[PDB]
């Protein structure tokens, strides 16, 4: 029994260990109360405007769109404190821990921006964080092991598996299953169990409501498409939500196609996958033909995760949504582009959206179209990832 | 009709069951049925057996690392089937309870999960990631193949609860003796008494305990506190990663320590 549908068509549920059901539903509960508490939305809109910086810009490009009927705007999520959307959530679920009377945190980071954002939350709120992070992830986004250990976080590598995000994931869950009188689970995307992807979702529906003022005000109309990164779909439902019932939007969702799907080294479940049940949910995911989940892959740790988020898995069915994937040799071009022509440094989660807009430019440079792109961080945790490559090159 | 003839049995004896649990194929096929056989004769009165998955996420360090032994011994669920086929063939009234996860069960198709467990003579599934509030299909297509779906009574279970446990549940309930995942290391507590009269109360199946069930004193208290029975995991496990170098020795260990454990559910 629960207050809201935890299923997106045949997509979602609460597949938990029974151990678990109870807090799962607690958490329902604290938040369909919080939602209507003006106290706690007002709290939660202080810490976005002051101690955040929302609303982010939304930078229209300069160069990239030259001789070509593309206008790009980029929604500027990497100047969020943090350096990531991720920021914007967890300082909703921060709030809600606190509501439950929880003291202690447990969050999955891949790309290390939900941990940093899970770390300066509990660190400002005055709870006890705990991150689980795979040991490959450990190593290629290093800066943000050494932020979230400064602002007191414990940060655990986990070694088990792929080592990364489905692997820190699994501990997160794990622990959680022991811990949850105490501690909350601070889930990074917009997946795993209900109420988790509905959660996220309204505590990123912020980034497409700020865009869709932005864009009216400058542009006098709504954009022909929004496109955004899918590793879990935080970033991605968080544009897509206030834009779903304008039919007129194209909702862009770029999977990453790692080294190319035909290699079966890419992170792009919803296209490439099949539906099955694991972290909590029904989900499309990569698995063997005897349903054993396969590892991941793609050169941006966070999206290198072997599922998706329900709600997007619905949007696709019905076709609301429409899903595409990028490589790593087509994010990395992406990422030099924006920085030598636009002077920006973007995340390479965020360079996959980028590339695959530079992509409907550059096939139709005559085709006359407003797009944004989702712009959910910065680079600077990349920058020693991307400076090795360009280099050998 | 394996478990309710048993606990008949058990119940006229006045004796506890005894319930080891190991992994499927670790660390061989070859092995792991000497591991059953053993099991079996040391006085196992039923079997809980996994089938390998990639991601057990209620499983501790211990059973995490039985399933790799099995990856690596290349060991498939339709391998599985084939060693269910065998052990049943062998031994043809103890009850055989699987523990799965879910996407193995969903994969090809909840039904025909089912018909397969039947097929090779299964008495029971538990799948540890489907809670009663998801378990529609699952139960369904168990009750059709005549195979007990096995569901969880928590420490922090509710009334509601209690009575669905009772109500869709066959063979045994599963009565958690705490939180977390599967370990010999993190001991539960006695089973709560409260629990058990409610679940007698509900006419729910009789509970077995199970998690950090590592020592002869926990299975006389279980029976002691009016459990049908317990399960022991990780401590089973244990014996056989100390023991990998050494087959025989391995076997020998198991043997008492099950003879042992069973000889505690003797009231
Ligand atoms: O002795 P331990 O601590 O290793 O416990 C062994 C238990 N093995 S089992 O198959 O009964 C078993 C039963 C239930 C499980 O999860 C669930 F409760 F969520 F359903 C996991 C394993
Ligand atoms: C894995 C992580 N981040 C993912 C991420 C993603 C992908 O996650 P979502 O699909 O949940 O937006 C997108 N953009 C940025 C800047 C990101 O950091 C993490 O920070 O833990
Ligand atoms: C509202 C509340 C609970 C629900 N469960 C399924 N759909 C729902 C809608
Ligand atoms: C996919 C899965 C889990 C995540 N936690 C944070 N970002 C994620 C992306
Ligand atoms: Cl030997
Ligand atoms: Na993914």
């Amino acid at each position: 029994t629960t207050l809201l549908n935890p299923y997106f068509g045949e997509f979602g549920g609460m597949y938990v260990p029974q151990i678990l059901m109870p807090a799962l539903n607690q958490l329902e509960e604290a938040f369909v109360s919080a939602q209507k508490d003006p106290e706690f939305q007002a709290q939660f809109a202080d810490l976005l405007k002051n101690y955040a910086g929302r609303p982010t810009a939304l930078t229209k490009c300069q160069n990239i769109t030259a001789g070509t009927r593309t206008t790009l705007y980029l929604k500027r999520e990497d100047l969020l404190h943090g350096g990531a959307h991720k920021t914007n959530q967890v300082l909703g679920q921060a709030l809600l821990a606190k509501r439950m009377g929880k003291s202690e945190i447990i969050a999955e980071t891949g790309a290390g921006q939900h941990g940093v954002a899970s770390a300066l939350a509990s660190a400002l709120l005055g709870l006890k964080c705990r991150i689980y992070m795979g040991a490959k992830d450990v190593e290629r986004q290093s800066p943000n092991v050494f932020r979230m250990r400064l602002m007191g976080a414990e940060v655990i590598p986990v070694h088990s598996g792929s080592a990364t995000l489905k692997d820190a994931c699994n501990e997160a869950l794990r622990d959680w299953s022991g811990s949850y009188e105490t501690a909350h689970y601070m889930l990074g995307t917009a997946a795993g169990p209900h109420p988790y992807p509905t959660i996220v979702r309204e505590f990123q529906r912020m980034i497409g409501e700020e865009t869709k003022a932005q864009i009216l005000d400058k542009e006098g109309r709504l954009p022909d498409a929004v496109i955004a990164c899918v590793g879990g779909g935080s970033n991605a439902i968080g544009m897509f939500a206030d834009f779903i019932n304008d039919t007129s939007v194209g909702l862009i969702g770029v999977e990453p196609g790692g080294h190319g799907i035909e290699t079966g080294e890419h992170g792009a479940p919803l296209k490439h996958g099949r539906v099955g049940i694991y972290f909590g949910m029904k989900a499309p995911m990569m698995q063997t033909a005897d349903g054993q989940i396969e590892e991941s892959y793609s050169i941006s740790a966070g999206l290198d995760f072997p599922s998706v988020g329900p709600q997007h898995a619905y949007l696709n069915s019905i076709g609301r949504a429409d899903y595409v994937s990028i490589t790593d040799d087509e994010a990395l071009e992406a990422f030099k582009t924006l920085c030598r022509h636009e002077g920006i440094i973007p995340a390479l989660e965020s360079s996959h959206a980028l590339a695959h807009a530079l992509k409907m430019m550059r096939e139709q440079p005559e085709k006359e179209q407003l797009l944004v792109v989702n712009l959910s961080g910065r680079g600077d945790k990349d920058i020693f990832t991307v400076h090795d490559i360009l280099k050998a090159r | 009709e394996r478990y309710e003839n048993l606990f008949a049995q058990l119940n006229d004896r006045r004796e506890g069951a005894f319930v080891p649990f190991v992994t499927l194929g670790d660390p061989g096929i070859e092995q792991s049925l000497k591991i059953i056989d053993t099991l079996i004769d040391a006085g196992a009165d039923a079997l809980e057996l996994g089938v390998p998955f990639s991601d057990p996420l209620a499983d501790g360090p211990t059973i995490q690392n039985a399933n790799l032994r099995a990856f690596a011994a290349g060991v498939t669920p339709a391998q599985c089937f084939e060693m269910l086929a065998l052990i049943r063939e062998k031994h043809p009234t103890i009850p055989i309870g699987l523990l799965m996860y879910a996407n193995l069960v969903f994969n090809n198709g909840i039904d025909a999960f089912y018909a397969r467990c039947e097929q090779v003579g299964v008495d029971s599934v538990l799948v540890a990631d489907v809670p009663v509030e998801e378990s529609a299909p699952f139960r369904q297509a168990a009750l059709r193949h005549n195979i007990a779906p096995i569901f969880i009574c928590p420490p922090n279970a509710d009334d509601d609860l209690l009575r669905q446990v009772a109500s869709y549940g066959r063979g045994y309930t599963y009565l958690l003796s705490r939180s977390g995942v599967t370990g010999a290391e993190n001991r539960g507590a006695l089973p709560l008494h409260h629990l058990i009269e409610k679940l007698k109360e509900y006419h729910a199946a009789p509970a077995l305990q199970g998690f950090g069930i590592s020592s002869p004193e926990q299975v006389s208290a279980a029976v002691r506190a009016g459990a049908a029975g317990a399960i022991s995991g990780s401590a089973i496990v244990k014996i056989i990663e100390k023991n990998l170098a050494s087959p025989k020795q391995m076997l020998a260990e198991l043997r008492s320590f099950v003879s042992a454990m069973k000889a505690a559910s003797r009231a």
